[PDB]
């Protein structure tokens, strides 16, 4: 295969990206949600799509298995985006990375225990606040961690704050703003710019 | 017997291939008027790292000379050694050098990179003209083409002069330069747009990252202060000249990136990166340097060619054990002359020690039939 | 600037010569059925120094792998790497290996010796027969003869088995062995005769020093217990077979020294040392060792051959600058085809950048006279 | 809360564990698809399988059920593996594209099970480059991210349906009962009745 | 900025406490006849790791001596340095040593464990008698008791000799030993009972795991082959002697675990582990290490682990009033400095201020001039 | 059991002495209002070497954090750690800190120097006044005097501000600075006079080396440009104030050297070096340094005090073995109470394991005569 491989996260990212793609001349030929397929052809026979877990998109793109992808700044910050180009803020799937603790419970006086997916983001943030923390890596749902005293706080993605409040947690500190970004393999940007430029302009046009 | 990450044996046919490539390519460069030099693996750090960036210093293993107590280094790069050699032998005129040697890196450069590349390269000293930069491209593509590879070389052109002039004209701090070089290296366009709105000539630094690829129109997008700078206008003109030469002479797809500062920071002008297929780490790295003498050159890891080059299947011959031991002295002498003839023609002939002595990947037997020795495919 | 003691640039024609020697000799070994292996300059000490003498451990520079925190070494000897490779790939049958690579020593071996030899060698694994030791001599002398050297290689044969069997049979103490090895090494015949008159089988240890050179008659001079010992009779028979083979097949002057214990202390049987003219440090070192797996091989410093080998004077050609620039495109293409033909024949042709561009050691100009391009001696 | 907190993985592990629990006097009071049980001493956490060792080793859970696959990858130094439950049986295997041959370079492995991968290829005297994947691995060989994958295999149907085939058998996988070191010392009186009922249920 | 995992500043009152503990405990050991030695942080690996387990070698950071080119290590353990020192200075008789020093580990031992413990310990060389093992317990408990801690030390007694003799007598393979040590370490009683039913003397290996705690009756539960082994009978007798001594002399709750093989693998007999409250990582590790022969037994503790369980009296932090002091004549100033010198001698922390704003951290008292007189005044 | 050069055991009574000195001196500093801090032996290089001279970077051993892959260092100096701590905890007001800890140097500092000093020191942060520099001298001499040493401390005062102002005003190159610092360090007056005749304000740089000692008249010897510089006049006035304070308050022989720049290059003003007797390496090093925060402090190697301090002979007591074992339980309990009383008073009492159990340097026996335990000098 000689054209562009686009890495997409399933769920929120996928649904909000289809309009940008359609405008760039790239329609998927069926609905992924009801398919046992992970490589999808499109109406542009140069472009094909991979449906991945959001955390694997930077991996596939940096190694060139995908030429470009859409992933949240949250996944990019955690993973480290040194080996890819973040060309475009797409301003889709907007949320924030925040610390969160039990509702009305105060910070204890001991060494803070943080439970999170976003281990590197956590270390970075608490470093910048001059705070030394013990970090516990969680792959799954983090809202449980403070309630059984695994961690004092969690670092997680927050939109309305409804998921926190419904589990007896509340947002404390704002770490940074999160939006899905267009990332490109460094080599793919140099070698396949002719194939990319039309789609990057159509994405640039769709946003502004 | 596990090996350190980024350290691999090159074994058997791969080792034969590597040896052929090293030799073909070295002889090509020698016939193009480049003087072969073979500098040592170790020097004192005073000479080996004389005018070196932190990146080259960090890639160089340090060891102790027990004769003097002084620090030495295992070379991570030969180019600085060519500089030392040229300083003594080169004189004021034009001088050409080529080299092939092992170098050691403390850390791998890219995803699953080697720490033990076989560095092969050429340097031209004593010519200011872009003509010297064009000769090296011609020599390199002459070499690449001779390998009859299926894989294709994408060339990336950069120019460090452009950013360095903008840094001087905008009078950037030591730390502001670091933050821009970090952002450029991941082409973080959003976070760069924010940083650039508060920096002096900040729009020019953003222009490099967003519109650096379009070298035809880059000058017309820069600030009037920048556009007036002769060293910036020359730099952008040098990129256009090389881009044109590569497309016209060599039918080479060139991409420009004027924010490429990831090569060794002894580079003072034009920079070249040759990528093979879709591989992250470039095969070839080259550019201008000046450690009061003009210099330009390139280096490549010969070991990275292995997976993309093929040799003719070798002829691996085993002399029949029983037949040979049945021979009189005069008959044995007669065979050895015939075996010597086969080896001269490049046949791999094993004189067996036992009936079971079997060469790896046997293709032919040398067998005795009716008082005569002939080859027989197995 | 200045280089460390025992570290030298190999420059220009010496570098060309070294490159040709490395390649000719590697191809010879490959055609004799030896598998080329190219193991790395650095391994973990666990593998690199696995079963090594304190002398080999002390000759190995140490460095820290920044990925694991573990100790690595710059190899001082490749043979241990061939052992590792053989252990994984070789199997139980006979296996042959050749190698050429840089090795680094912490200290020089002899007065003003190199610390950066280009070690080139062959190993046979998996054969007990003296036949394997005879094949290596054949391969080595095939290589030496191909160099067309003026200097002559003197071979010194030893056998450590002889002294080691006498030490076991005479049940020598740990310290008595040390005193005899010291006296042998300084050929102190008087003080040896004194020590030997009080040692059991002491006359046999004196016989080694006085009459070891005369291998034809050595067995008939030893005590009855020694003369019957199978491992001593085999040892003295192996020396006679090699001595004969070297003189008859290869016209080599052989001297025997059964009191030689000089070389890497991993040697377990026959030992050979090739000396070039009257040079104190041997060019070639070889003998038996153990991978249990049988092993024998040799190594040489390719760089020690440089001073004793000559190549044909090279043809260094400069194309006239003014004439070339006066050519139309079709005329330029016509010259480049002619230049390509010359380079294929091994001519060193410089396409000049300026009117002053002068190759080092210029022999010929390619000049245009009556619409024709011809070579002209300067 | 003074009693036992039980960490359970959702999916295959959960469905196969309910019978063992029921026999130990512990029924969940609703379908998960923090939970009280019929035994008011025991409560249950429904976690991602990979987080069970984490919750147990830190004492946020007193004991849990996780596959030997997750325990081997995570490292089970800080917990006690008391029982092989012989439920949710499968195997850790290497897998590649159907009939595709080994390349000449160092093998590139794409897997969740990064440490298991390194361990296995170490034990076979092979050096590998490993790429960490959190999601579905069957795609990795097909777009040449890795040469092989290391993944859990039951029938082999998921591999064959994606054009992959199992190569090497790394080890056998079953769900295990792990216990917090402190919980085993301090709450053995509450644990022992449930451990015996689990010991009994495997016959 | 941020620090590496398992590396922490000890600051302010914690630093003062650590300094007092280090000193009190070192003086105690010196008064019990232990010779203080202060060996360096770095040695050549030849001496530092001479007869070390792969676990001790892996915990030791390596560096290159730029004078010789030879390998050195940052010590992860002082005991091997005491061994080197004893070899040169100790002679053939009994010799006692104590030490307090920083050691560095490459990896942390426990969840969020320290990599920079302040290792403090004692060693007795040249005595075979269990009496030397009893003296060390006496010295240790003398030290623990002097700290007036609220927390209580649980002692776990083990003996590596017991399992090692059973392994030799039952002629276990290299791998079978590994499978039993893994099952012991995870207290997998079911899967152990299965493995043990097919092993020679298998019932003895199951007995260790099920009934090892009951050391009074352990001998009467072992096979006749095992019961006849003098090294096993001695081992079980040493545990009973120490268990008794600890309960009678020191009112210590002792638990026995003859399956504990977890310390540094240079241990050759009796092993003791002191746990503080319900903490997973032991405070104190000790046992026999006859093997460089010279007889040797000792213990080490991380002084830093005591911090959370020890208290000092709140300190007196005194600030001299700036304005009042500067209003004094020379004779009046000299008179104050004598009073200040008296306070410091008594352990008062007195700041002679440089400015009106010069404020010591956690100020408790002001030294103030009221009716031509200098007195302390709580704030 | 040989140790590396510059690495020594402190054993037995020397170890006891070192422990007492460390503790006495730490408690003195704590009672003078200095906060004890105990920072770790290892940090990431990012924090440990944040704004460090090449000399401090070169003295710091590097090691690999296997959790992150990042570089760490074994601290060669604590002062930078106090700076990090002060930055977080200190606030804007005045803050005092003291510390005692082991530090490791890669190389020894002078003739037979230690690489493992026990660094003990004090820092005052947040005060510009020379008063803070005067408090530290007072605290230091309070400490030195408390040791009741026979040896006497010679103080050497320098000021880096003087040379740094001359370097700025004369607009010196990077290399010219290096040549002057080298010449100053060996007080090479002849070769300095030559170099200085070609440098701008060169006579001022020569004046520093020739007439720096005579601080009373130094200002009146400098160029008019130099004499009008406020930072130079302040610097020379600070030296006079400290010189006077040290002679008047402390009866201390002071020598001035305004070309002393041999301390750690983070120094920004006054520098102090305390020499004990005629020893080449100073015991105490101190000076001003900067974060936008004022800082001054000193450090000393506690180990260097050992040879110049004495403690009261210790009381080393051995309980009679035979007598103790003859006691009933109640009688044993009674002795242990008496032994506990002796230890509380600082007696070193050995409860013997055997009749031969002999403490080193035994002074007294605790012996039983007529149902009573009494001390007896041996
Ligand atoms: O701030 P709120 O409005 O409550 O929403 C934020 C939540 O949305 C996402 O859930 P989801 O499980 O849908 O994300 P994923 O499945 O894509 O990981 C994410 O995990 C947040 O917890
Ligand atoms: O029957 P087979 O074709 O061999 O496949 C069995 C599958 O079970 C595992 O995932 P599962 O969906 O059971 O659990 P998970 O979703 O929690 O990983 C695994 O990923 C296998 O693909
Ligand atoms: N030695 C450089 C390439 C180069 C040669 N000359 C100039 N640049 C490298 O390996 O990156
Ligand atoms: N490697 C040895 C020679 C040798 C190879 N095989 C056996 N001996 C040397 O350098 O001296
Ligand atoms: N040094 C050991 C304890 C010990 C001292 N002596 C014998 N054992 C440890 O750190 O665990
Ligand atoms: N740390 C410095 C002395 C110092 C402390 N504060 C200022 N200077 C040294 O050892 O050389």
């Amino acid at each position: 295969f000689l054209g562009l491989t686009l890495a997409l996260s399933k769920g929120r990212i996928l649904e909000e990206t289809m309009p940008l793609l359609r405008a760039a001349g790239v329609e998927l030929l069926e609905d992924p949600e009801a398919s046992r397929k992970l490589i999808f052809p499109t109406s542009n026979p140069n472009v094909r799509v991979l449906i991945l877990r959001a955390s694997d998109v930077p991996t596939y793109v940096e190694h060139g298995a995908a030429d470009f992808g859409v992933a949240g700044k949250d996944v990019l910050l955690e993973h480290g985006a040194n080996h890819v180009y973040e060309l475009l803020d797409l301003k889709i799937a907007q949320c924030k990375l925040m610390t969160a603790g039990v509702k009305d419970a105060p910070l204890p006086n001991r060494r803070l225990r943080i439970a999170t997916k976003y281990v590197n983001v956590a270390r970075a943030y608490f470093a910048s606040q001059g705070q030394q923390v013990d970090v516990i890596k969680l792959y799954g749902s983090m809202e449980l961690a403070p309630l059984v005293g695994l961690g004092d706080l969690i670092v997680d993605v927050v939109d309305t704050g409804n998921t926190l409040r419904a589990n007896g947690l509340e947002a404390r500190d704002h770490i940074c703003d999160v939006s899905s970004r267009l990332i490109v393999n460094q080599v793919s940007y140099k070698r396949k710019f002719a194939l990319l430029e039309p789609i990057l302009d159509s994405f640039k046009n769709s946003i502004n | 017997g596990m090996l350190p990450d980024g350290v691999a044996d090159v074994l058997f046919e791969d080792a034969h291939k590597q040896e052929v490539l090293r030799h073909q390519l070295t002889q090509q460069l020698i016939t193009h008027g480049y003087q072969l030099v073979s500098p040592p693996m170790i020097e004192f750090t005073e000479s080996l790292l004389s005018g070196a960036s932190e990146d080259l210093k960090r890639q160089t293993f340090k060891i102790i000379d027990q004769l003097t107590g002084r620090l030495m280094g295992i070379r991570a790069d030969i180019t600085p050694q060519i500089l030392r050699i040229d300083a003594h032998h080169g004189g004021d005129g034009i001088a050409r050098y080529c080299y092939a040697g092992d170098v050691i890196h403390t850390l791998p450069s890219g995803l699953f990179g080697s720490r033990t590349p076989l560095q092969l390269g050429a340097e031209i000293f004593g010519c200011e003209s872009i003509a010297a930069d064009i000769e090296l491209i011609d020599v390199l593509f002459s070499m690449i083409n001779s390998l009859d590879m299926s894989a294709v070389l994408h060339v990336d052109l950069g120019h460090v002069t452009i950013f360095k002039r903008l840094a001087e004209l905008a009078a950037l701090s030591a730390s502001d330069t670091e933050q821009l070089m970090q952002l450029y290296a991941n082409k973080n366009l959003p976070e760069l747009k924010q940083v650039c709105q508060v920096l002096p000539m900040g729009s020019d630094f953003y222009t490099l990252a967003r519109f650096g690829h379009d070298i035809a129109n880059l000058l017309g997008r820069l600030s009037e202060n920048a556009q007036q700078d002769t060293k910036i206008v020359t730099a952008i003109d040098e990129l256009q000249r090389l881009k044109a030469h590569l497309q016209v002479q060599w039918q080479c797809a060139v991409s420009i990136d004027v924010t490429e500062l990831s090569g060794y920071h002894y580079h003072t002008g034009i920079v070249f990166n040759g990528y093979i297929n879709s591989e992250t780490q470039p095969l070839v790295r080259g550019g201008r340097f000046d450690g009061p003498r003009q210099a330009t050159g390139f280096s490549m890891d010969v070991s990275r060619l292995l997976a993309h080059t093929q040799l003719d299947a070798p002829f691996i011959v085993l002399i029949d054990y029983d037949a040979f031991n049945n021979l009189d002295s005069a008959q044995r002498q007669l065979l050895l002359q015939q075996v010597a003839s086969l080896r001269q023609q490049g046949y791999r002939v094993t004189m067996p020690l036992t009936a079971e002595d079997m060469p790896v990947g046997l293709t032919h037997r040398l067998s005795l039939a009716d008082n005569q020795w002939r080859l027989h495919a197995v």
